[PDB]
RNA sequence: AGUGGUGGCCACUAUUAUUGGGCCUAAAGCGGCCGUAGCCGGGCCCGUAAGUCCCUGGCGAAAUCCCACGGCUCAACCGUGGG
RNA sequence: CCCGGGUAGUCCUGGCUGUAAAGGAUGCGGGCUAGGUGUCGGGCGAGCUUCGAGCUCGCCCGGUGCCGUAGGGAAGCCGUUAA
């Protein structure tokens, strides 16, 4: 148990498969991550981390 | 989560000790207000608005942004709704309990013999009454305002 | 629910040093806790003490020198004038002038010995020996 | 004094050292009694201490506290047994307490005194009262608390010439400890002499547990053992 | 009357003095091999680590 | 810099621990296999046995006593004591050994070596009742209470048991100046082992 | 030149527990939950200064009580002086 | 007490009665204080996986036993789910 509580969740800078939309997403989403343009699902909110479906570009703290 | 169940489970969550907004964010303070009002005019509450902002738009917290209209107050989604005639007169948190109480009351009307649900009602109305008393202390609610089930049906 | 940071802190210190650890972290950090931590360290009971900016309420880090026998916060803030001070020394200390007490006078939190010559009353806050 | 040295030489002749601690107190590179306490060896031979502290053998330095008469019993009778509690010690901060089982009075007395010799400990003394402050180890340096069984005992420093205001058991134990004035408070059943005596013993032993900076060593004239 | 002021030993791990009948130990340093390290019974039972005064070697 | 080859260290099974752990031990842990076994850090074992080599030869050969009760530790300790001239007592540690003066074998060592803390509770209790420091071979489940020197090792395999005392005797003769070089140590590792008949 | 019996009161007693008690098995946690008054309440800044603390004016009679001196042999008792 | 019968009761609907060795014989909230040890729920990291958390090992959270360092207790015993 640390003195200070850090957040385990990260953020992900992600490039979409279809329309090549670049987005920032939460590592533990609660709803289905819909792209802005094509609207396809990107991350699936599961019990733990969301199941990313696009291609990660870079993690963010 | 111990007021009634007295169970010490901690499904809470952790925020980083961040004072300044993250560098990697691209949206300026003006765009977040536009996004939240767009979501709110659809009919989303501040909690789910925030979940969507952090989920898809990827913003950690609006509270990390400082109010352009006030140097000494952190910007909150509720404050943004208030800034444009969208904040609710009844705060969301109590409104949700009101509607839950009403629907449960219908269920009890249809099912007089479920005493477990009777006790559930007995505690959730104590929650409603406690928050009503708090708001009377704080003043966000009218002094004469008093929850009544028949009036709650209207709400 | 938490009610008083100071007594919790002093109990934390005492209990942690009964087993005899080295570095103790107190979670509910406040200004009065720091003003307290000044006093006994000025008497050499503890080693370095410092404040860590957690982000919620701050933490206090202390190194223990293994000097204190018992360190506890007297709760009910008894107001005491000067000339009757001895009547309380018999209640919290093991011998003549053994250990100290902390008083919050008009001039701030500070040791009891230094208050005798400063000639100030105030409310007892804690004690240690 | 010289008689005690004579007895010390006599026992040095007769006694042959069994336990490891025996050699360096027979060979003579140990002369201080506190050499035994500081390092923390174990004592099992009664001859180890009277060489350095022969005064234990004085009749005024040994006291018989109680003579309990317990009873085992079988189908064919109640078989008695003697349990004697007695204390020994020099009057300069070294005392021991002992309980001896036996079938006669003298046997129990001997075994009790012998075992008491092994329970020797070092007693810090001082002057911590609010009225005496004389920096002489005439009393306890500070208030102390001892526990044994139900009985709890609080010994508070007192002014010079007050005497020992405590039950006769603690009276004798402290009188053999080189302490003259102390306030006493007793919690629990004090009729059971044995637990009371052991609690007093443990309180005296606990005196050494308190952390002390040298300033109060000056302030109360704190002496670790012989003054 | 000579006041034989002995030096009561002090444990290294905690700094507490050694009472007479404590089951404490005294042993030579594990790396510099000249400094005497004391270990009091309380320090011994839970086996908290100790540090050398001379070479700064750490050892349970 | 190892006193023995590291491949041979692995072969002797010293690194192999059981599926247990203790919080006081966690520092010496290397990793946990996918089955549950807990593995030691061989480097720290090397450093610890080096320090023990510095220690043990400082004391007198006759005042050092070792005791073992494990079936696989009875011959290694005997060979160790014979090599270093240290007293050895395998098997059941007799009660009252150094705590009862009137026992025929009333020997009071200035230092004691322990194979398994779990096996010989009586030994360390009697060692405490006299008050001497302690050296112990600690596997992944042993408790570190009253351990002035803890050596991480596998004290179940006979090969490791032999190798540990082999190395320790070699370091004893190094520090006492009796034997100068490793090649001078002609006694093989097999001499300390337990011969399965 | 007192000494005994008895009755009332305090201590003995931490058997009234503020200082300072217990409530698994010895008398002693109500079957459970909710909740009003009351009580006890998170961190930081600013103000007020009611409580809180230091200084100072008026005031709580005499008598009793503590101490020095003096008077009656001394004492008790009385006065002078300080508290 | 054993056996053979047998009414109220035991069952449903509405209401009353407010009871038990309703016992963990342990009132509830917070913080602190060695550890080991299994299962239940959720999450995570690996490996197995006929790819169904389907299966094995470690970790975090919540509840749920036992053993047990110190400590407590008159002891019986309690000992982070504290007495």
């Amino acid at each position: 148990k640390p003195i200070i509580p850090m957040p385990r969740s990260r953020f992900l800078r992600v490039k979409c498969i279809d329309c090549g939309n670049e987005q920032i997403v939460f590592s533990h989403p609660a709803t289905k991550v819909r792209c802005l343009i094509c609207g396809a699902t990107l991350v699936e909110p599961t019990g733990g981390k969301g199941i990313v479906k696009a291609k990660i570009l870079e993690v963010l703290e | 989560a111990r007021m009634h169940a007295r169970k010490r489970g901690k499904s809470g969550s952790k925020r980083p000790p961040r004072t300044a907004p993250p560098i990697w964010v691209e949206y300026t303070v003006e765009e977040i207000e536009n996004l939240v009002v767009k979501l709110r005019k659809e009919g989303y509450s501040t909690a789910m608005i925030g979940t969507i902002l952090r989920d898809q738009y990827g913003i950690p917290s609006v509270k990390l942004f400082k109010d352009p209209d006030n140097p000494n107050r952190n910007l909150t989604i509720t404050r943004i709704l208030e800034k444009h005639g969208l904040a609710p007169e009844i705060p969301e948190d109590l409104m949700f309990l009101i509607r839950r109480a009403v629907n449960l009351r219908k269920h009890l009307e249809q099912h007089p013999k479920d005493l477990h649900s009777m006790r559930g009602l007995q505690l959730i109305e104590s929650k409603i009454r406690r928050l009503v008393k708090y708001y009377k202390r704080k003043g966000k609610l009218p002094k004469n305002w008093r929850y009544d089930p028949e009036t709650a049906k209207l709400l | 629910t938490l009610l008083d940071p100071l007594a919790n802190a002093l109990s934390h210190i005492t209990n942690s040093e009964r087993v005899g650890k080295r570095e103790v972290y107190i979670k509910p950090a406040s200004k009065l806790i720091g003003e307290v931590l000044r006093v006994m360290q000025k008497y050499g009971y503890i080693g370095e003490f410092e404040f860590i900016d957690d982000g919620r309420a701050g933490v206090y880090r202390v190194q223990l020198l293994g000097r204190i026998n018992k360190a506890g916060a007297i709760k009910p803030r008894f107001p005491v004038k000067v000339s009757e001070f001895e009547k309380w020394e018999k209640r919290f200390l093991p011998a003549f002038e053994f250990g100290i007490l902390i008083v919050s006078t008009s001039q701030g939190v500070m040791s009891h010995k230094e208050a005798i010559e400063k000639g100030i009353g105030g409310r007892l806050i804690a004690y240690v020996y | 004094s010289q008689e005690w040295k004579e007895y010390a030489k006599r026992v040095l002749d007769e006694w042959e050292p069994k336990t490891k601690l025996g050699m360096m107190v027979k060979e003579g590179q140990i002369t201080d009694i506190h050499e035994i306490f500081r390092r923390g060896y174990q004592i099992k031979e009664p001859e180890i201490i009277d060489v350095l502290l022969p005064e234990v053998n004085a009749r005024e330095n040994q006291e018989v506290l109680d003579i309990a008469l317990t009873v085992r019993m079988t189908d064919s009778g109640r078989r008695v047994r003697f349990r004697v509690l007695a204390a020994v010690g020099n009057r300069d901060g070294y005392v021991g307490l002992g309980i001896g089982h036996g079938k006669e009075v003298g046997i129990a007395i001997r075994k009790a005194i012998n075992y008491a010799k092994l329970n020797i400990i070092e007693i810090k003394r001082g002057c911590g009262s609010w009225e005496c402050r004389c920096r002489r180890p005439h009393s306890v340096p500070f208030a102390v608390e001892g526990k044994e069984g139900s009985v709890r005992v609080r010994l508070i420093p007192g002014p010079r010439g007050l005497g020992l205001v405590i039950g006769d058991v603690g009276k004798k134990i402290l009188r053999l400890a080189g302490v003259q004035d102390v306030w006493s408070q007793t919690f629990g059943e004090t009729r059971t002499t044995v637990n009371f005596a052991k609690a007093v013993f443990n309180a005296l032993y606990n005196t050494n547990r308190v952390a002390i900076s040298p300033e109060m060593i000056e302030r109360y004239g704190i002496v670790v053992g012989r003054a | 009357m000579v006041e034989m002021k002995f030096e009561i030993p002090v444990c290294t791990s905690c700094g507490r003095e050694i009472t007479p009948r404590e089951h404490a130990t005294h042993f030579i340093c594990p790396n510099c091999g000249e400094a005497v390290i004391w270990r009091c019974e309380s320090c011994r039972v839970l086996a908290k680590p100790y540090k050398c005064p001379n070479c700064g070697w750490e050892g349970p | 810099e190892y006193l023995v080859p590291l491949d041979q260290y692995l072969a002797a099974g010293v690194h192999i621990g059981t599926q247990q752990k203790t919080k006081d031990m966690k520092k010496f842990i290397y990793r946990v296999r996918q089955d549950g076994l807990y593995v030691l850090d061989v480097r720290k074992t090397d450093e610890r046995l080096k320090v023990a080599g510095k220690f043990l030869a400082k004391f007198e050969p006759q005042s050092i006593l070792a005791v073992s009760v494990r079936l696989y530790g009875q011959k290694p300790v005997k060979k160790f004591g014979e090599v270093t001239g240290a007293r050895a007592i395998p098997g059941r540690f007799l009660p009252g050994t150094m705590t009862n003066p009137a026992v025929k074998n009333f020997f009071e060592p200035d230092v004691l070596i322990v194979t398994d803390p779990r096996a010989d509770h009586q030994a360390m209790r009697e060692a405490v009742e006299i008050g001497i420091p302690i050296v112990a071979l600690v596997d992944t489940e042993n408790l570190l209470s009253y351990v002035d020197l803890a050596i991480p090792t596998n004290n179940k395999g006979r090969k490791a048991l032999a190798l540990i005392y082999w190395i320790l005797a070699r370091e004893i003769l190094y520090n006492r100046g009796e034997i100068q070089s490793r090649e001078d140590f002609k006694i093989p590792v097999e001499e300390f082992e337990m011969k399965i008949v």
